């Protein structure tokens, strides 16, 4: 599931220069860049059967916060309810 | 002390073993409460030498993995200005890691400056 | 030892590399439970060298980003009384990042002062 | 070592660089579980010399901040017994900020007291 | 080195400063899963002597207020076999507060032991 | 200097003590935001000495219990290219628990590198 | 250096101040993702030295109160094989405290062991 959203994020979002896993990127990658961590899983009742947690944390050179804002709008508008589909594990 | 000693004694040292490199210098610049960053480069020959006996930092959360080594000096001679600050740095592509300049002692004499003491990390 | 011989080698060491300096002064004084400041500034010729070999402390936070270090020692003459408290400070616009005198030790010799030794924080 | 000679050793060093000074010692005695406070002063001839190299500790709060430095020492003769202790204390009026004797050394010789070797606090 | 060596420097190094205490030894015991303390008293000619240069540390908390500090050494001769342990403690007072004999190490020759040198907590 | 004594003294000072060494190196390197795991071997023969007086650490947790030591150090000849790095690891099966080589300081001459002197951890 | 020479260094070294001592053994083997422990006994004649100095730190918790110290270093010969790793441990009954054996630095020359330096954590 992390492949469907890394190349999600990699295809619609062009300021992007990369997506990582949690601990992978060294102190040369080249910003902006964004890493997805996978929270946890909870029974949230029948309706919603468990209910998984992720997070997209942005990453950004420190010239100013309104790059990542409008970079958080992006992302925001990629993945905010539209369908992604994970050819890794095909689901 | 007269100057041209300590002049002639860094130039000296520097050319006993010497390494060419490429200093990039990002200097942030505030703009409307936020920084502008201007990136130049410079170049200069320079000794590299170790000045502590320190063990290899690492650091390691979901932001990235980086490793650092804050033992290798640097001594430089008058012919560039250098200035390090927390809003400018001072960093070159040597092999074996990048280096990274945190500090810089000024050798001056008699309120003339002829070369600069240095301190590194080599941020693996 | 003698008065004498402890003026001439504080004059001296002075001397010898010697840089002018503008000390700023401000001094916070009670007022209806609050502080009242009141800046001052004085001029003195002061030799600047290494007392220790620490490291650049960096402190990032939401009021700011400032770097400073322990580094450089400080002496100076009698011709100018000195004092740092909690409530006072003694800064300086050195090239290099403005110093800022942490602690004065006073050179006394039988009860007569004859100098400061004097420690800095170089503030980047 | 005969006694003589420590006791002329620490008057004749105290004689170099004195200074005279006057101990404000609050003693705090244990009345119905709570402490009652008797100060009492006294004055001895004191040299004052550093002891270590170390840096200004900084304690703000709301309580009120006040900044403390452990490098004094001191060297003071027989002719006054002193106590320092978790319930006593002993300070003094210095002008380079308020001096307080954090511990005492007693230089005993052939379980005889020849004076006290000590350490101070330079608070301020 | 021979054994008989040890046994003069050491009586010679106790007999050049000698002090007498009552080392006050109170041994705790299981009993049913709790302690059960046999107190005992022993008294030894010792030489107390600097080993560190340490700073009084103040504990302060809801308990109460005792300050310590880890400077003095001791150094008993062989005539008294002492034994401390997070169960045995053996402590005595001078005048300047009472001291506790943190650790001792057996100055062992050949598997004879010939003397304790020891460490101490002067308790304020 | 001259690069042929610093050779020759490597070579020497190596051979006084040899050992021969399989290191073996992951590489991992960056495929879609993951790593994966290149593994060569390499052999060098190699002096491995004591560099540090440092206390074994432990450490324990639900993941798995192992003990390391920064006490070794390693010195080894030009003949092969090392890189340690936050990515790439260098280790080998030293029959007293596993090593690994933590840094590498290279050992260059007029810009031209002639031996790696080298820290490592004893995992046991 | 001679394997030889270091082989009778040792051997001289110990038996200058020898002690008899039985080393006990308690190695874990994993077992179904569980540990058993095989309890072996050996003797070796050891020398025992004071290596640090340290202060007897002291660990008491509801599981139980113990204090231990790490100054004692230790020397044994070639005669027998020791291993000290995260699963398996080396201790023995010395009479002031158990201790037991943290680390062990094989003495190796040209890849030919003759003895160990070790280091010890006297138990109280």
């Amino acid at each position: 599931m992390r492949a469907g959203i890394r190349k999600a994020l990699i295809d619609n979002i062009k300021e992007l220069k990369g997506c990582y896993e949690p601990n992978v990127p060294n102190k040369d990658t080249k910003k902006p860049y964004m890493v997805v961590v996978q929270g946890q899983d909870n029974d949230h009742g029948e309706t919603i059967g468990f209910e998984r947690s992720i997070e997209v944390w942005i990453y950004e050179g420190r010239t100013t916060f309104k790059k990542l804002d409008k970079l958080t709008k992006q992302v925001v508008e990629v993945l905010d309810m539209n369908t992604i589909v994970d050819e890794s594990e095909n689901e | 002390i007269n100057i041209d000693r300590r002049r002639k004694d860094i130039i000296r040292t520097i050319n006993i073993n010497p390494t060419n490199i490429t200093i990039t210098s990002i200097k942030k610049t505030e703009i409307d409460g936020a920084f502008e960053e201007t990136e130049t480069e410079i170049k200069c020959v320079v000794r590299i030498f170790n000045e502590k006996t320190a063990e290899k930092q690492i650091s390691s959360e979901k932001q990235g993995t980086f490793s650092s080594i804050r033992t290798y000096g640097m001594l430089v001679s008058n012919d560039v200005i250098l200035e390090v600050n927390s809003r400018d740095s001072l960093e070159f592509e040597c092999i074996y890691g990048r280096m990274k300049i945190v500090n810089i002692y000024p050798q001056i004499v008699k309120g003339e400056l002829c070369g600069y003491q240095c301190s590194l990390e080599r941020i693996d």
